[PDB]
């Protein structure tokens, strides 16, 4: 047909990409960090237009990973540290009412601390949990903290909130975020319903283990979703299609002291409590979650076979904070016994532990002292999702809590998103030429 | 009137009549990463600009030249090609040639640069 | 001549008169704060040059377009406005159309665009 | 076909045809510094990008304008430049010259536009 | 009691030492030149610089 070459720029096409993303939204998150969100939800349908989605090969979920770790390290870096008070403690029961499952869980321990002068001291009384310091052989003492033969221990700044907020990833120009707005999305392969965004809705850098808390729902049904469901090595994500509600407290009245340590510097303890102590704890409707884990066998047997017994189990071992629910709640940092929400074969109450003195991540060589808050504690969650994992080990499969590897934590969001680059330029035949 | 790529879709005849709506989505320590992410946006968006230059592009959007099409690169018909493909299944089928037809649109500039300036150094 | 914005307070008809004066001084941690000027400062320039592309007036700084004026954006004579107001009057004056006459520039490139490439197709 | 700089040691004629090898390749605390070299580049590539287009040269690497040579910049014949020359003892010779003839340059595409503006107002 | 105390360089002088405000490109500082300014409202005279004094 004698035809030419025409070059078109602007042309609506695209190739998989990772570029960095930026971030828009007193607060660990979205200080000065982020950008102001643009009030307008610009969300474009693409019809006809079907796109290959991975949510395990997504980098928007490194980043987010990089982002909220570099961020947490920012907040904490310019604040008190603690390393005056790794001394010996001496440590003796709390003379306070005292519930069975309290018994030597909470000490009250006394030490000598460094003041405002460097030649002075003060003695001081404070109250710890026995997960924070363990035994020391002294004169004059019986315990330290857990961290001091590790890291030092930096106190996260009074009123810098760990509270959640919704970050929203946004794309520089020429780039665009495209969405799958597909129901029941297996979270992998071809996605039909997709639709372009500028960026995402608004994710909350929330941590938890095991639990998923205020995510997002599936649109109609529970989705399974795993890199290789085959493999028990890998994690299984499961979004839920209704919320379960889980209300988690620490029922006892703290009253809460601070000392100088030094010029401008400033530690956070408990001083006392007031009323009896009792364990802090969660509670989830039995009923809710009978449902709940109803629907969840019902989704996997679709991939293990229709006529399988299902078995839930507790974690298998290993540290606290991935045999337990972990979570924050009112700045504290509870430790959640599970093993009643996943003992069964196909109101509960769940004890936990509290802990002031955290690794953030796997990573050693970092330490933060979280303060207590005055008060009593309670807080409403929704459960949105769960990570679980199979057995290795034939017939009856048995799925147990997941760990806390954060990346998770973020692939329960950012699953339906994916990073592209706009390629503006093309070419093509046509029956136009010069002159 | 669909809005940034909302003619990924169409046609590439249809889409063709939307480079204007997503041709201006192109331009428009935490403040590394932000500016790093606005000097690569110029660094594509100029680039793309000086290739069209190359080509004697500048300044336009649907640029006509004087490279054949020799029918191995894709020996589609323009009907499939404009009313029964999109831009997204065009640019896979010949993603292959594109650094091929890209040279030859460099030559072909070169040589009609070179013809101008001939014809206007007649008297 | 007069100097970078030496023109300013001149009338329509004299300012248009110096518009690569204008046009040259438009280009040219604390490093933040320095790139980020810089990077606004090209981001801004390259902004209006695409948005001269749109229009095909990219190359130009007087272009001459296909658009009619409507006499609801502006009434006065053409002797009134280049004679007798200055352009920081008129900027004013037409602020409330400038969206849209943007609109219909683009609107009136993207049909002179497609009607030259089927003139180009004509053998 | 040469390289980047193959051309350098050429005559000037030989040379004027890699214009476009040249071309292609002028756009491609840690941070800082990828970003300072990066954003200058930017603006060297912008800044000789809008001189060309104050010349009304822009789009292209050869342009021809209505600026007369005069004799007292280089009163060598063209079989002593665009042979037996190479690019780099010209730009030696024409240093002093260089803000005159941009100068030049930049009145000539005023008066030509302001022509093209009344020409195309004719009816 | 509340501040760290920490001791100035004993090389680094707090001389005042002018500066000059410099616009980026695309933008300029507009002077006012009357004389008897009282900081606010039009200025007649005007000049374009693109440092401060
Ligand atoms: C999942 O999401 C839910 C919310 O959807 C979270 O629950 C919220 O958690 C935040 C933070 O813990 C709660 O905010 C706190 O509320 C306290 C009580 O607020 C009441 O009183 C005030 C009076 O002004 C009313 O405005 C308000 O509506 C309530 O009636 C405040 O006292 C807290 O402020 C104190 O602590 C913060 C610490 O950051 C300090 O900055 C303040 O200065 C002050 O000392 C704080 O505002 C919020 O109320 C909870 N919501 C609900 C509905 O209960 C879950 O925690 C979250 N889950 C996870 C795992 O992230
Ligand atoms: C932790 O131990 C300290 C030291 O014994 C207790 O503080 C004393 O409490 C008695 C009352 O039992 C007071 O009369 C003393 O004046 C307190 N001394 C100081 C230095 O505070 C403290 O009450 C104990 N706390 C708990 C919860 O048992
Ligand atoms: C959570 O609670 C369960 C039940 O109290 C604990 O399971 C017990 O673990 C011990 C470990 O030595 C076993 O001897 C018991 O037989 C288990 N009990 C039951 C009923 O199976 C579990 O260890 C607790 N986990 C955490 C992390 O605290
Ligand atoms: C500023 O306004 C003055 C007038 O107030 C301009 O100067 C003269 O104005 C008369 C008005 O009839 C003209 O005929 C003269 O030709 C103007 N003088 C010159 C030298 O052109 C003055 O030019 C205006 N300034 C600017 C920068 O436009
Ligand atoms: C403290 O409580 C623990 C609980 O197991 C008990 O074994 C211990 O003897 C108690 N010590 C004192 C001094 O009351
Ligand atoms: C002290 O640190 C070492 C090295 O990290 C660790 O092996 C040891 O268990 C720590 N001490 C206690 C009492 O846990
Ligand atoms: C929990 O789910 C309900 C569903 O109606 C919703 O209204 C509520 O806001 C959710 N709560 C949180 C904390 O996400
Ligand atoms: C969907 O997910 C399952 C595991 O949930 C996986 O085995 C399968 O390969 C995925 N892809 C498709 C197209 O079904
Ligand atoms: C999943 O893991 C099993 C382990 O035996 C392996 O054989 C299979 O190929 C894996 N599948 C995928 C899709 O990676
Ligand atoms: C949990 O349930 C128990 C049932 O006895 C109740 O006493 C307790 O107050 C509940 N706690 C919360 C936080 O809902
Ligand atoms: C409640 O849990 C038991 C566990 O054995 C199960 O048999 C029963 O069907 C569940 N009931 C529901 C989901 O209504
Ligand atoms: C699991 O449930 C059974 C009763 O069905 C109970 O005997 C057992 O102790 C429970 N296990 C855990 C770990 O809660
Ligand atoms: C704790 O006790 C103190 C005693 O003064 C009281 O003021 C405070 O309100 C109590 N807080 C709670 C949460 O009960
Ligand atoms: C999608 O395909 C249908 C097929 O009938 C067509 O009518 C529609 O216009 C297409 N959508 C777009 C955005 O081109
Ligand atoms: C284009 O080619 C297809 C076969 O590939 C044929 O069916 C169709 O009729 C051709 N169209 C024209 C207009 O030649
Ligand atoms: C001018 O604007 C008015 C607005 O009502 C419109 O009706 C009219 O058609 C426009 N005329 C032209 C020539 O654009
Ligand atoms: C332009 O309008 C003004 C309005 O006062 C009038 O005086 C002037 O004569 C008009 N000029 C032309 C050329 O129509
Ligand atoms: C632009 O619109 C506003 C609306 O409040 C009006 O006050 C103003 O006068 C209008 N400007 C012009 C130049 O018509
Ligand atoms: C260098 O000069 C020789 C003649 O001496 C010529 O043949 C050769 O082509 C020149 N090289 C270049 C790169 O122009
Ligand atoms: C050439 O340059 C000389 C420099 O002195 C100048 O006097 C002369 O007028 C210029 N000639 C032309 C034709 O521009
Ligand atoms: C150019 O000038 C040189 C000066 O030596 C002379 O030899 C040569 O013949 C001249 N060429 C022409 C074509 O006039
Ligand atoms: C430019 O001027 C300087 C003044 O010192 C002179 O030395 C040099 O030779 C001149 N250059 C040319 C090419 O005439």
């Amino acid at each position: 047909e004698n035809l030419w070459v025409t070059v078109y720029y602007g042309v609506p096409v695209w190739k998989d990409a990772e570029t960095t993303l930026f971030c828009a939204s007193h607060n660990v998150w979205a200080t000065h960090a982020c950008v102001s969100t643009d009030p307008n939800p610009q969300e474009i349908h693409l019809e006809n237009v079907t796109e290959e989605f991975n949510m395990w090969k997504n980098n928007m979920v490194e980043q987010m990973h990089e982002d909220i770790i570099s961020l947490w390290d920012q907040s904490l870096k310019p604040c008190v540290k603690l390393t005056p008070l790794c001394v010996g403690l001496q440590c003796t029961n709390v003379t306070n009412n005292i519930t069975d499952d309290m018994r030597g869980e909470l000490k009250n321990c006394s030490f000598n601390a460094t003041t405002e002068l460097r030649n002075k001291r003060q003695k001081v009384y404070s109250l710890f949990y026995r997960l924070d310091i363990v035994p020391m052989v002294d004169l004059w003492t019986n315990y330290r903290l857990i961290s001091c033969n590790t890291s030092a221990i930096t106190q996260a700044c009074p009123k810098v909130s760990f509270e959640p907020i919704p970050i929203h990833y946004c794309a520089p120009a020429g780039f665009a975020i495209l969405k799958c707005k597909d129901k029941k999305f297996n979270g992998t392969g071809p996605c039909q319903n997709v639709s372009t965004v500028q960026c995402t809705h608004g994710i909350k850098p929330v941590v938890s283990t095991q639990l998923l808390l205020n995510g997002s729902l599936a649109e109609e049904e529970v989705i399974i979703r795993s890199e290789n469901i085959t493999n028990n090595a890998k994690n299984i994500l499961v979004q839920l299609n209704t919320s379960v509600q889980i209300n988690c407290t620490r029922p006892n009245n703290n009253t809460v002291k601070s000392i100088r340590i030094g010029p401008g510097q400033a530690f956070y303890y408990t001083g006392d409590i007031i009323g009896d102590i009792r364990q802090a704890h969660c509670n989830v409707s039995k009923a809710t979650w009978n449902e709940t884990l109803g629907k969840v066998v019902k989704q996997l047997r679709k991939h293990f076979g229709n006529n399988t017994i299902i078995r839930f189990a507790q974690s298998s071992g290993g540290d606290l904070e991935v045999t337990t629910h972990s979570f924050n709640c009112g700045g504290e940092f509870f430790y959640c016994n599970t093993s009643g929400l996943f003992n069964s074969t196909w109101s509960i109450t769940l004890p936990c532990r509290i802990k002031q003195i955290i690794n953030m991540w796997q990573r050693i060589g970092q330490a933060m002292y979280a303060p207590p808050i005055q008060g009593v504690i309670r807080c409403v969650s929704n459960i949105t999702g769960l990570i679980l994992t199979r057995d290795g080990g034939s017939t009856t499969e048995t799925f147990r809590p997941g760990g806390g590897d954060m990346r998770d934590n973020w692939r329960s969001e950012l699953y339906k998103y994916k990073v592209v680059k706009i390629e503006p330029l093309g070419v093509a035949p046509t029956r136009c030429k010069r002159r | 009137s669909l809005g940034f790529l909302g003619a990924a879709g169409s046609t590439m005849g249809a889409a063709s009549m939307t480079l204007t709506v997503q041709a201006r989505n192109l331009l428009s320590h935490w403040g590394i990463k932000q500016l790093q992410a606005r000097v690569l946006a110029v660094e594509h968006y100029l680039r793309d600009q000086q290739l069209l230059g190359i080509w004697g592009c500048s300044g336009k959007l649907i640029c006509c030249t004087n490279v054949p099409w020799n029918s191995s690169w894709s020996n589609r018909n323009l009907s499939e090609i404009w009313d029964n493909m999109t831009w997204l299944q065009w640019d896979k089928e010949i993603s292959n040639y594109t650094q091929i037809i890209y040279g030859l649109l460099e030559e072909s500039q070169n040589q009609q640069e070179k013809n101008e300036q001939d014809l206007l150094a007649l008297d």
